[PDB]
């Protein structure tokens, strides 16, 4: 499932900022 | 009052501020250090009482050498700029600033209801009509900004902060900017960025409606529309030109998205002939009274437990580190004006 691939990935913390 | 007439109004307000900013309006020791809410890579916003009233304050303690390692000297100073002459329901306006030998302070209130973030991954995803009753305060937030001419260029659920009846603040101006035409920085959130940013064009106001589209599908489907473990997978998604939709998103939901999550900006909502109301006369909308949103008298579809005026609760635990004042003035000359 999409909620699964979600959960599982490494950006389901508090995402930075970027810049150049 | 038409909305045009309160917004004209509200400019006249702001360009006083904005060509006569506050300066020096407190000293670090009028406040008294509670606790840690959240870091970013030059700074944190911690929790303070400021002694001689009892109030509790955010407080974004910056420090001045990291800010200029990262190259955010001029964005720094736009952001105490611009939020020491805003006021609006759902931001949080300067209530001091200062600097010393080693950062800049700006406090602002205190949103005791933590961060959306927190709450819609615990909860896994909103309601539509819960997400709605959010957007519609990002709506009208954006509607005035715009009308300014600033551009916010960092909307997420990360800097949504809840307060004690459950409506937002959006927070961190880190990125906003007063530009009339079109802009050049590579900044935001990959999730959030709009296709524009990634493939380097001048770009204009339109990426925050973009933004919006994210962030209404997040608050819906519980993740963004374009995900991977690596910001570069993610803008091969972004620039792709495909979004799939939850089983469980209403049809307005998916019309709505479409039209904020569009590569087109000749298409893009918000950024046509009949600007924002493109947005708020959508059927997603309907149920929505802005004019009640906007005096918060809407009934909030969730509101934050409480236990006190400083309870802490619905914040994450962050290390505790000392707010460390050098003996020697660092980078005076490039914040002069702060
Ligand atoms: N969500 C944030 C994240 C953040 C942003 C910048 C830095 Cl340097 C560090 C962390 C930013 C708002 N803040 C916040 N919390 C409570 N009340 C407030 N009133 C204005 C802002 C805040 C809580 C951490
Ligand atoms: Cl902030």
């Amino acid at each position: 499932t999409t909620y699964a691939d979600f959960i599982a990935s490494g950006r389901t913390g508090r995402r930075n900022a970027i810049h150049d | 009052e038409s909305v045009k007439e309160f917004l004209a109004k509200a400019k006249e307000d702001f360009l006083k501020k904005w060509e006569n900013p506050a300066q020096n309006t407190a000293h670090l020791d009028q406040f008294e250090r509670i606790k840690t809410l959240g870091t970013g890579s030059f700074g944190r916003v911690m929790l303070v009482k400021h002694m001689e009233t009892g109030n509790h304050y955010a407080m974004k303690i910056l420090d001045k050498q990291k800010v200029v390692k990262l190259k955010q000297i001029e964005h720094t100073l736009n952001e105490k700029r611009i939020l020491q002459a805003v006021n609006f329901p759902f931001l949080t306006k300067l209530e001091f600033s200062f600097k010393d030998n080693s950062n800049l302070y700006m406090v602002m209130e205190y949103a005791p209801g933590g961060e959306m973030f927190s709450h819609l991954r615990r909860i896994g995803r909103f309601s539509e009509p819960h997400a709605r009753f959010y957007a519609a305060q990002i709506v009208l937030t954006f509607e005035y900004l715009h009308s300014l001419d600033l551009i916010y260029r960092d909307l997420k659920p990360e800097n949504l902060m809840i307060d004690q009846q459950g409506y937002i603040k959006v927070t961190d101006f880190g990125f906003a900017k007063r530009v009339k035409g079109r802009t050049w920085t590579l900044c935001g959130t990959p999730e959030y960025l709009a296709p524009e940013i990634i493939l380097s064009k001048g770009y204009n106001k339109a990426v925050d409606w973009w933004a919006l589209g994210v962030l209404i599908y997040e608050m819906a489907a519980g993740y963004p529309p374009f995900f991977a473990d690596q910001p570069i997978q993610i803008y091969e998604k972004i620039v792709s030109g495909k979004v799939r939709f939850p089983s469980h998103f209403s049809s307005d939901l998916k019309d709505l998205l479409r039209n904020l999550l569009q590569v087109d900006l000749t298409k893009r909502f918000g950024n046509l002939k009949n600007g924002v109301n493109d947005i708020k006369n959508h059927k997603w909308f309907a149920t929505t009274d802005w004019i009640a949103i906007y005096q918060r008298k809407v009934e909030a579809p969730f509101i934050p437990k409480f236990k006190g005026p400083g309870d802490t609760s619905n914040f994450d635990d962050y290390e505790e580190e000392e707010i460390r004042v050098s003996i020697n003035e660092k980078c005076g000359k490039e914040f002069s004006e702060f």
